[PDB]
């Protein structure tokens, strides 16, 4: 009993065998038939079955003699398993190697309790923790020997005043490793933990105060900037708290639901014995099985296990919340309260309250035969595999989330720091453009700040690959050191403007998400993408590659070089465009190489752009654009083709493949000029299959555009930074539009990019991918 | 490998990625595929002011993810922020 | 009669511990008693009953009965078949002063269904009152120990309540391993489990396990697993209250009811092949076995519809396979010739022989319920009573 | 009705959509092929089997029940 009750406690090696678990779930009434099935494979065991490991190992920590009590009024008062993030579960042939320590032992005046916790690791990974908490109960005065420790609700800290990091700054304790710092406009997050060695239950003998403190970026991706460490004696309180609680919040990562939700109000059975647990766990407490212990304990008789109980109800749940699955659960929590006999049924209610980092957040509570209740806690469940898309332009419409700009305090920081941003910097607010879609808009360049920001919008270059020239290309014209002002046109409205669409919707999805982030509704190991334009949206929402700001200011840039490649007549309208196209209706055998056969065709034949854009869904949509002469022209020979229904498949395979190519050819350059006598201000219509897109005059996502793209990557280069990146949220989760495989860093990935781009720095990496060999 | 190399690979990757997004078409269809059928997802969320995925689901799905949908019991739900707010905050009233 | 026609059959013994006990006492407990020696002389068998298998206690106190999940289960549940049909042989041949061997002596044959065989060829030694007990033994512990074998090799798991809930509203039940699927033949349901399997692995695999009649069919497989083909039924159905009377035949939708039984473990699948063999051990390290010379009469396989007496080697071995392994073709066997028949197995009112009549109807044969006492208007077949009239009343005859 | 007046004879000239005239949905055979039973249960009725007759080669089966043959079912033959 001479164990350092500050030391840690080593447990010992134990492999899994499928005839432990198989036993261990009978002795609880785990009838989830997914923990079991034929013999011989990796069957995967319960959260639970982690106690049997942890036991011997969990309580090494409360013989000592200098913590000192009765084992026998001892009470087990609560217990939780938190499965840490990115373990697996456990399963059979997962030998495990289990540590423990004492967090705390603290001395009230009804006894004494002792908080464990305790770590699993296969192959040296940690793979979860367990919190126990017991209570020797009585009356103890070695506080000599008592202590506490705990980590504390991370706090948040608002600096906009100058005043206030002066008194911090006045202070001893937070130190940093630059006190050059900024630190106005700025939000620190205090992750702090507390250790204490106590004389008395209320008045303190020795105080430690230690933690990091991060800071939001303009992504909010907290980084460290110093540390705590506060050092003290006699205390009666902790400051390093005290100064933040009514200075700062609490940053609570859970949340409530708006109304709660009941799942479920349950019943069970315990045992008529405690045995075979008692045999499972090797929890040979008489306490449940002889009698003439409990009598000794001036208890009702031989209880049931708690531990039994905690089983029950969680299998109870895994069923029903999880729909039997067990992998989603990664945390769970339960609190004694009072103790149950063998043969009693109870009503164990279920009830879905909280959100926390994306999964959910549950409570339970066990009431008894007589309607009183023993059990409760909560339950860390995670939710079904989930995914997130984003749209595209088009989708656009007025008072688009300002509904919620009014309500969700995440999204108008959102919209302000950007509307703001743009104000400072290019002269014009969207949330005067949302509400209200303006045909125009005039921007003056005023004083000081109007040069600012006409230079701002001259200092932009329409580089464009020519040559191989980087051609240093002006993108507005019209504006110039003698300009004062400027004008943007948009007939029906510039929120009809790629111009200005792709921003707004960026804003919005951006602006949801986060309302989401903060209701906690966001997993890590989530999904994300877009469609040719929530891929930015998804890359800050996901990932926080880069601020609010950079990202439009880019999304900006993009939006302008998309419109400039091409050009407009007096408004801005030009003789590109793009149409949406269903196989299925020219032909239900119309096939994804149909459309090849028959935009080709118009391609080579009028010499003018048609291309398919964007593969939608197979045989059903796929979007071309390019010269609306020839694009309008494909739809006439599809409406034609439709009514005649000549199934280009059963030309394929009635005519030779090459035959089919003068047929064709005939059919094309017929339709085209029976078509292509439309006047300049084209006008574009559903026939029988395809579908305009106006709001759209620009063929984007098609090789007439290859040469727009080192403009922007330069800009990009410039305005993201490779640290504000994290991989951790792309490997999988990610998926390109270019490439619709899940982002993934490798040859093969980079390959699959090259080839179809042919760019440089793919073939100069996997040329010098050996840099990877450090 | 080494974090801060691979960041920096990743950062680069990421760049062109974007860059050339701009011309080679979407692959939708190979998306819409793989995240829906080699990871299995449950949820699909539509995050835009209209619902269009959601009508470019539901109709890949059942139109080459039926057999295989009710082959392993799947409920796969696709909602929208547009019109599923509930069925996302999970705060419907009885 | 085998498994898989009721819910609680456990009931249809209270009649016999309850009407005939002063007949059957001494048999049950026989049979109980044996029973709990398999469980103890067993090595591991004292977990799967978890409340145990004292039954003659479950019958005085209703009270005393666990329910289904535990007493439908299969190695709690198959031999309280097999016994509760040998009791209703037992009373007969009683009431006619019959002893076994004397009844045997007056039949064609017999047969089984999924399980109800081993039963059959059980009489097929009886020749006493005496050397009874000993084929009761026979082939209560072939039930047992098959259950047994068998809730291990692919025991009960709970099902999540997501499916459990749309099932009801879509006009099903509680799923379980096993399907029934009427107005429907042989081939459609191959094409469906073709398709549903083309998605899904072996051990997911679902197969035909019962040609019960030419449309009523019955599969086997993972509630998962089946619950997915009934979705993919879904697809087809066409609500018998559609009223497509207004459409031509061949222009109309394949509308058919279809649903779970009350079973807890897949029969005639691959799922449970691995256990075969570890019966055929659990049984020679008992001193069970079956012969030709001892049956005199013909028993037919629910499989080949041939005789066992007609066999190249053991039969239990045989009898087995055809009970987890292979499906029966239940007119494939039923290819004898008769006038009448007499099931003893369970359900009686919903048992085998009302379905055999359902196909044997047009073929001039007479079926009845040897079960239970009860009425059928139409008088299409028949029951108990109408075995022991001595009148004409009882030689009724079906055309 | 046949239950109802159980003496006096009762015909039953079925036929399907097959026949000239009026003329129903219904296959000629599936609902005969599921209810001669139920019929047979009542001798007060005369059965008879059209749409679809010219000769005997045509009818002799239906009257020997060795169409119900090929449907795999026990042979109906047909009283008119």
């Amino acid at each position: 009993l001479d164990f350092d009750p500050r030391d840690v406690i080593k447990g010992k090696d134990f492999e899994i065998t499928a005839k432990e678990v198989y036993d261990f779930t009978h002795a609880v009434g785990n009838n989830c038939e997914d923990f079991v099935s034929r013999p011989d494979r990796t069957m995967l065991a319960p959260m639970d079955f982690a106690i049997v490991v942890g036991w011997r190992a969990i309580i090494k920590a409360i013989f000592p003699n200098t913590v000192d009590g009765d084992l026998l009024k001892l009470v087990h008062l609560s217990n939780g398993y938190k499965m840490i993030p990115g373990a697996k579960p456990l399963q059979v042939g997962d030998v495990v190697s289990t540590t423990a320590v004492i967090e705390s032992v603290v001395n009230q005046p009804t006894g004494k309790i002792v908080d464990v916790v305790g770590t699993l690791s296969r192959n040296g990974k940690p793979v979860m923790e367990v919190t126990s908490s017991f209570f020797y109960r009585g009356n103890y005065t070695d506080f000599e020997n008592t202590f506490q420790k705990t980590v504390e609700p991370v706090y948040q800290m608002h600096i906009k005043t100058s005043k206030d990091i002066a008194v911090l700054r006045s202070k001893e304790w937070f130190q940093l490793d630059d006190e050059d710092f900024d630190l106005l406009n700025k939000t620190l997050t205090f992750e702090t933990e507390t250790e204490v060695t106590f004389k008395n239950a209320n008045i303190f003998s020795s105080v430690k105060c230690f933690g990091p403190i991060k800071v939001e970026l303009p992504t909010k991706e907290t980084v460290e900037i110093g540390i705590v460490d506060y050092e003290a004696g006699a205390s009666h309180g902790n400051p390093v708290v005290d100064f933040l609680k009514r200075n700062g919040s609490t940053l609570e990562q859970k949340v409530n639901l708006e109304n709660p939700i009941p799942i479920a109000v349950l019943d069970s059975y315990t045992p008529s014995t405690n045995e075979p647990y008692a045999r499972v766990s090797g929890d040979l407490n008489p306490i449940h099985v002889s009698r003439h212990f409990a009598s000794y304990a001036n208890l009702p008789g031989t209880i049931t296990h708690g531990m039994f109980s905690s089983a029950s109800v969680r299998a109870l749940i895994e069923n029903w919340a999880a729909d039997s699955v067990s992998s989603r659960v990664r945390g769970y929590t339960c609190q004694f309260v009072d103790m149950v006999l063998p043969n009693t049924a109870l009503k164990t209610s279920i009830q879905h309250v909280g959100m926390i980092n994306g999964r959910k957040l549950i409570k339970f509570e066990t009431r008894n035969e007589d309607d009183v209740v023993v059990l409760t806690g909560e339950a860390e469940i995670e939710q079904p595999v989930t995914t997130f898309v984003f749209t595209g332009q088009g989708s656009q419409e007025q008072g688009m989330g300002m509904d919620l700009y009014k309500t969700s305090k995440a999204a108008q920081d959102v919209w302000n720091r950007a509307d703001n941003h743009f104000k400072d910097t290019y002269g014009f607010s969207i949330l005067d453009i949302v509400i209200n879609n303006p045909v125009n808009l005039t921007i003056h360049f005023g004083g000081e700040k109007g040069k600012r920001i006409r230079e701002n919008y001259s200092a932009m270059i329409f580089e464009t690959i020519v040559d191989g020239k980087l051609k240093t290309e002006k993108i507005f014209k019209e504006i110039n050191e003698h300009s004062t002002s400027y004008t943007f046109r948009s007939e029906k409205g510039l929120l009809s403007a790629t111009q200005f669409t792709q921003p707004a919707l960026t804003l919005m999805e951006k602006a949801a998400f986060e309302d989401l982030k903060s209701k906690g509704l966001i997993p890590a190991d989530a999904t994300f993408a877009g469609h040719s334009l929530g891929e930015y949206a998804a890359l800050a929402s996901l990932a926080d590659v880069m601020s609010i700001e950079s990202l439009v200011e880019v999304v900006f840039y993009r939006g302008m070089t998309m419109q400039v490649a091409v050009p407009r007549d007096e408004l801005g309208r030009s003789n590109y465009g793009m149409i949406a196209i269903n196989p299925g209706r020219v032909a239900a055998s119309f096939s994804q190489e149909a459309l090849q056969y028959v935009v080709e065709r118009v391609g080579k034949r009028t010499g003018w752009l048609v291309e398919i854009v964007n593969y939608n869904v197979e045989n059903q949509q796929y979007v071309a654009a390019g010269d609306l002469r020839a694009l309008d022209t494909v739809t006439n020979v599809l409406n034609f083709i439709k009514l005649q229904k000549i199934d280009i498949i059963e030309l394929q395979k009635s005519l030779s493949l090459e035959e089919v190519e003068g047929h064709l050819f005939e059919i094309i350059d017929e339709a085209s000029k029976k078509s292509a006598v439309k006047p300049r201000p084209l006008k574009l219509e559903r026939g029988f299959a395809c579908i305009p897109l106006v709001g759209i005059s620009v063929p984007f996502h098609s090789t007439y555009l290859m040469n727009g793209v080192k403009p922007f990557k330069s800009f990009l280069k410039k305005n993201i930074i490779k640290e504000n990146v994290k991989v951790a949220r792309l490997a999988g989760k990610y998926i390109p539009n270019l490439t619709a495989k899940p982002f993934q860093v490798t040859k093969e990935y980079f390959q699959d990019v090259y080839d179809l781009t042919g760019s440089e720095p793919i073939k100069e990496i996997i040329d010098n991918w050996e840099k990877y060999e450090q | 490998m080494k974090p801060e190399v691979e960041q920096e690979l990743a950062h680069i990757l990421l760049t062109e990625l974007l860059a050339y997004q701009f011309a080679s078409p979407v692959r939708w269809i190979e998306t819409q595929d793989v995240f829906l059928k080699d990871f299995n997802t449950e949820r699909v969320v539509e995050i835009g002011p209209s619902p269009t995925l959601a009508g470019m689901a539901q109709r890949t799905l059942k139109n080459k993810y039926e057999s295989y949908d009710a082959a392993l019991s799947l409920h796969r739900e696709i909602l929208c922020y547009s019109k599923d707010a509930k069925e996302i905050y999970y705060t419907p009233d009885p | 009669g085998g498994q898989g026609n009721t819910d609680d059959y456990f009931e249809e013994l209270r009649d016999l511990y309850q009407t005939y006990h002063v007949l059957v006492g001494d048999l049950i407990k026989f049979s109980a008693e044996t029973l709990s020696e398999l469980i103890r002389t067993t090595l591991d068998a004292e977990k799967v009953f978890t409340q145990g298998l004292n039954i003659l206690e479950w019958l005085e106190n209703p009270s005393n009965t666990p329910d289904k999940d535990y007493l439908l289960s299969i190695p709690i549940s198959c031999p309280l078949i097999g016994v509760i049909q040998l009791a209703h042989y037992v009373v007969t041949a009683k009431l006619l002063g019959f002893t076994p061997g004397e009844l045997r002596s007056y039949l064609k044959g017999a047969t089984g269904h999924s399980q109800g065989l081993v039963t059959a060829v059980a009489i097929a030694e009886t020749d006493s009152w005496e050397s009874f007990f000993v084929s009761v033994r026979k082939a209560i512990t072939v039930l047992f120990f098959i259950g047994v074998r068998c809730y291990e090799a692919y025991p009960n798991t709970s099902l999540p309540p997501s499916i459990l809930e749309d099932s009801l509203e879509n006009n099903e039940g509680v799923p379980s391993p096993m399907l029934s699927i009427s107005n429907l033949t042989q081939e459609q349901v191959q094409d469906y489990v073709n398709k549903t399997n083309s998605h899904l692995p072996a051990g997911k695999q679902v197969e035909i396990s019962l040609v019960n009649g030419a449309k009523n069919l019955v599969v086997s497989g993972p509630p998962q697993s089946l619950y997915g083909l009934n979705l993919t039924l879904r697809k087809a159905k066409a609500p018998s209250g559609l009223d497509q009377s207004r459409i031509p035949f061949s222009e109309r939708k394949l509308k058919f009811s279809n649903r779970f039984l009350p079973v807890a473990s897949p029969f005639h699948s691959h799922l449970l092949v691995p256990a075969s063999d570890l019966i055929n051990k659990d049984l020679v390290k008992n001193n069970v076995s079956f012969n030709a010379k001892d049956i005199q009469i013909p028993v037919y396989d629910t499989f080949d519809g041939s005789d066992l007496r007609v066999l190249s080697g053991s039969i239990s071995e045989r009898i087995v396979d055809c009970i987890i392994r292979l499906p029966v073709k239940w007119e494939t066997t039923t290819q004898f010739k008769a006038t009448h028949i007499l099931d003893f197995g369970p359900g009686g009112a919903s048992g085998l022989g009302v379905l055999t009549h359902r196909n044997k109807d047009g073929t001039g044969v007479r079926v009845i319920v040897a079960g239970t006492l009860d009425i059928n208007p139409d008088d299409d077949y028949g029951f108990k009573q109408e075995i022991f009239d001595v009148t004409s009343n009882g030689l009724k005859k079906n055309p | 009705i046949a239950k109802a007046h159980p003496n006096f004879p009762i015909a039953l000239q079925w036929t399907g959509g097959r026949g000239g005239g009026h003329h129903s949905f219904e296959d000629a055979h599936t609902p005969m092929l599921q209810m001669y039973s139920k019929i047979r249960r009542h001798p007060n009725i005369m059965l008879i089997f059209g749409s679809g007759f010219g000769s005997a080669d045509d009818t002799y089966p239906y009257l020997t029940g060795e169409w119900s043959t090929k449907f795999d079912y026990p042979p109906m033959p047909f009283d008119g």
